């Protein structure tokens, strides 16, 4: 079918740079389409980057650009390349690539993650949150995302909240998952989370137990 | 069909040759702009119309409509092809020829179909770039276009110059003659 | 601003065209105005929105799936319907300051040929009435209007002579931009 | 680049209410202005185009209105498929976005089950601290978690986090976590956390001292 399929995304530094590619797939760029660049903010809104007329090769960029990214394609090869120099932490966001934006029987693409970090991969580290009451496990100072979290390896499932992850000024994230159980099986009930960390190997199973 | 003024607000054209397309707009028979789809630009083809705004968004999402409409009908139709029409070429002067006074020589190449043309000028043999203009694809009531070739010229008493227009439904290149 | 019409959306080398026509019809200024938007597969037109009529009606069988297609949807309906007002009359009143104000006058010219030819060259409107000191009528020729299509139009009068006694032969124009008929003699 | 603001910056509805958001531009750009929508983890789906509500088919619900500058998306019964982001988008080659509008599902005001929960022995054996504290399922979102060390307020050195709408209550947990050095947080002796939400008589405040 007619998809685009966005690579190329990871961890860069700032002052370093990262290409990223877009794959087209059940279509020819030979027949002329606008394709575009548009990046997404973690949690925040929709941020255009720059677009490219695959006929003539006519490009537009973004106000905020300035000379810093820069599109370009491959109709032999039919992908998109957009070149992200000069990077700042600012600049980490989703990017994703689109076909002519606003028309109707028109796709867009998954996205591709760019992270704009000086971190470097670290497992995290999982502490009890001591015990209706509510236990938990604070999963500190680690990077990159993300955590998964499961509690009493997958047999508890109700009443479980598992945060969304934050940048600490450390420049690494930390996250929470707590649950709430009911005080009496305190000391019959066992407590176990599941945390792991597929970038850096770092799978643990903390027990929380009352003080 | 019968008016005091008549106009085109938006004389969409998409073909598959290319592919390629023209967006204008055209007040009673006359091309008041083209948006040029590559550059992103509304080019005025009258200066009193400079004062207006005509955005090439607007031009450049009707010219994205206008390809899905023609895929769906090339197949509908069974993938049927346009027909070749003879072009109809005229070449006369703007203003009656006075010798060493100045002048436009206009090379009409009427009733062209599909609206693809090449239309150049002669002077003695050799072929003349300077002073070459040439207004859109004009539209006609009939579907079928025309165009109009201009060469600035300084009218001279040995000098002779020729129009060469190549349509495909021509089998060789039309070259019509302009006669003082 | 200039407002365009929008293209409805469907659901030798060889050549496929497809033209979309926005047009609109004034008469009596802005008394009687009229929008008719055609859609057209290479030189046949398959589809109309005619102001008129107030739906689309196909014009080819290749454009019936899309008159019905069309129709069913009820905002690109509301949409053609009020593009009489967005598109002609909004458009028109821009026209009554530029275009419909635009006049160049007629610069006319008599001079013999290999017989008169009354050249009346570069003018603006096309209303124009040339004619040849009684009304010359049977021995005269004129060429149909010229659009030059440089927002200019030109027109040959030619008047085949047999004369004497010193008789003046001239040329009326009168044009909406003279105040006042041109006359030349000869 | 055109500028695009949207009128409600996100809203809270419930099932068979109508909903109404605006897009205002910068300049006129006529008929041409589009309504995306975006579901969590996927790039938008185009609703409207122009003003017609058109794809190969999207819920007639939606409708489009507006010319010039000033637009309007409209879903006239919301259905629970619904709550999603809503984007105004123009352009094809040079793109313009909204500053998008939420759209939440509404619920009976509910209070926020709040705890505390100190550091653990094992953080304070690697040299930091963090308190944590929990306001578990909640309603409306605007809620304001204090955090008082020793009577004295503290500004700088907390980190709040939000989950999402539950899938089953519709409510949100919170966690603000309060971090200090193991030599800091040795320095002092009451730990409070303040809670002060719409849906409580008098604000909360669950706290700990060191022994
Ligand atoms: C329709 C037509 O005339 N096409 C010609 C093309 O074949 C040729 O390569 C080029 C250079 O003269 O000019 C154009």
């Amino acid at each position: 079918q007619v998809q685009l399929v966005e690579s190329g995304g990871g961890v860069v530094q700032p002052g370093r740079s990262l290409r990223l590619s877009c794959a087209a797939s059940g279509f020819t760029f030979s027949s002329w389409y606008w394709i575009c660049w548009v990046r997404q903010a973690p949690g925040k809104g929709l941020e255009w980057v720059a677009c490219i007329d695959t006929g003539s090769g006519s490009i537009d960029y973004a106000s905020w650009v300035n000379g810093r990214f820069t599109i370009s394609r491959d109709n032999s090869k039919n992908t998109l390349y957009l070149q992200m120099n000069s990077l700042r932490a600012e600049d980490t966001a989703v990017y994703y690539c689109a076909r002519d934006i606003g028309i109707d029987y028109n796709f867009w693409g998954p996205g591709t993650l760019v992270t704009v970090s000086s971190a470097s991969t670290k497992g995290p580290s999982v502490f009890p949150l001591a015990p209706t009451a509510a236990l938990g496990c604070l999963v500190k100072d680690y990077f990159p995302e993300p955590v998964t979290v499961s509690w009493n390896s997958g047999a508890l499932t109700s009443g479980v909240h598992t945060f969304p992850a934050v940048l600490q000024s450390s420049g690494l994230y930390s996250l929470s998952s707590v649950v709430t159980v009911p005080s009496s099986s305190l000391g019959t009930q066992t407590y176990i989370c599941n945390v792991n960390h597929k970038p850096s190997n770092t799978k643990v199973d903390k027990k929380v137990e009352p003080k | 069909i019968v008016a005091d003024h008549v106009a085109s607000y938006g004389v969409n054209l998409y073909q598959s040759y290319g592919p390629s397309g023209q967006y204008t707009h055209e007040f009673d028979g006359d091309e008041q702009f083209y948006v040029d789809l590559g550059r992103k630009e509304t080019v005025w083809s009258l200066p009193v119309l400079r004062q207006f705004r005509f955005d090439p968004q607007f031009a450049l999402t009707n010219i994205a409509v206008l390809k899905h409409n023609l895929n769906s009908l090339i197949k509908r139709s069974n993938s049927t092809a346009a027909t070749n029409e003879v072009p109809e070429v005229t070449v006369f002067s703007k203003s009656p020829v006075t010798l060493g006074q100045p002048n436009i020589l206009i090379c009409l190449v009427d009733n062209i179909f599909p609206p693809v043309v090449n239309i150049t000028w002669l002077s003695n043999g050799h072929s003349v770039t300077e002073g070459v203009s040439e207004t859109s694809f004009l539209s006609k009531s009939d579907h079928s276009f025309f165009k109009i070739s201009y060469l600035t010229l300084l009218p001279s008493a040995e000098e002779s110059y020729d129009c060469k227009v190549e349509h495909w439904g021509l089998d060789k290149p039309l070259l019509k003659h302009w006669e003082p | 601003i200039i407002q365009p019409e929008q293209p409805a959306q469907l659901p030798s080398p060889e050549d496929f065209v497809y033209q979309f026509k926005g047009m609109c019809y004034f008469t009596n200024g802005t008394e009687r105005v009229r929008l008719v938007s055609r859609s057209i597969y290479n030189r046949e037109e398959i589809v109309r929105f005619d102001s008129d009529v107030g739906e689309f009606r196909a014009v080819t069988l290749l454009g019936l799936p899309a008159a019905e297609y069309w129709n069913s949807q009820k905002d690109i309906l509301e949409r053609k319907r009020a593009a009489v007002d967005r598109v002609c009359r909004h458009n028109y009143q821009l026209e009554l300051r530029t275009t419909l104000q635009r006049r160049v006058e007629p610069t006319v010219t008599i001079s013999p040929s290999r017989l008169l030819v009354c050249s009346v060259t570069d003018f603006y409107p096309a209303q124009i009435k040339v004619r040849w000191d009684q009304e010359e009528t049977a021995g005269v020729v004129s060429t149909p209007l010229i659009r030059n299509g440089d927002w200019t139009f030109q027109i040959l009068v030619m008047l085949e002579m047999t004369p004497q006694r010193g008789d003046v032969y001239t040329c009326h124009v009168e044009h909406p931009s003279l105040q006042s008929p041109i006359t030349v003699e000869w | 680049d055109i500028q695009m603001t949207q009128s409600p910056s996100s809203l809270s509805a419930s099932v068979g209410d109508r909903v109404t958001i605006t897009c205002q531009a910068t300049q006129s750009i006529s008929s041409y202005l589009n309504w995306y929508q975006q579901k969590p983890g996927q790039p938008p789906k185009l609703l409207i185009y122009y003003a017609s509500t058109l794809a190969y088919g999207i819920p007639a619900r939606f409708s489009g209105s507006g010319s010039g500058t000033d637009f309007t998306l409209t879903i006239s019964s919301l259905e629970p498929e619904d709550f999603a982001v809503y984007y105004c988008h123009y352009g094809i080659s040079v793109v313009s976005f909204g500053q998008g509008t939420k759209v939440e599902i509404k619920r009976t005001v509910a209070a926020p089950s709040v705890f505390i929960f100190p550091p653990s022995d094992e953080q304070l054996k690697s040299g930091t601290a963090s308190v944590v504290c929990l306001l578990n399922n909640f309603y409306p979102r605007e809620a304001k978690v204090q955090w008082k060390v020793d009577n004295a307020l503290q500004s700088g050195n907390s980190q709040e986090s939000v989950t999402e709408q539950d899938s089953k209550d519709s409510t949100y947990s919170l966690s603000s976590t309060l971090t200090l050095s193991k030599a800091d947080y040795e320095k002092h002796k009451v730990y409070a956390c303040e809670v002060t939400h719409q849906g409580l008589s008098s604000p909360v405040t669950k706290s700990f001292n060191r022994g």
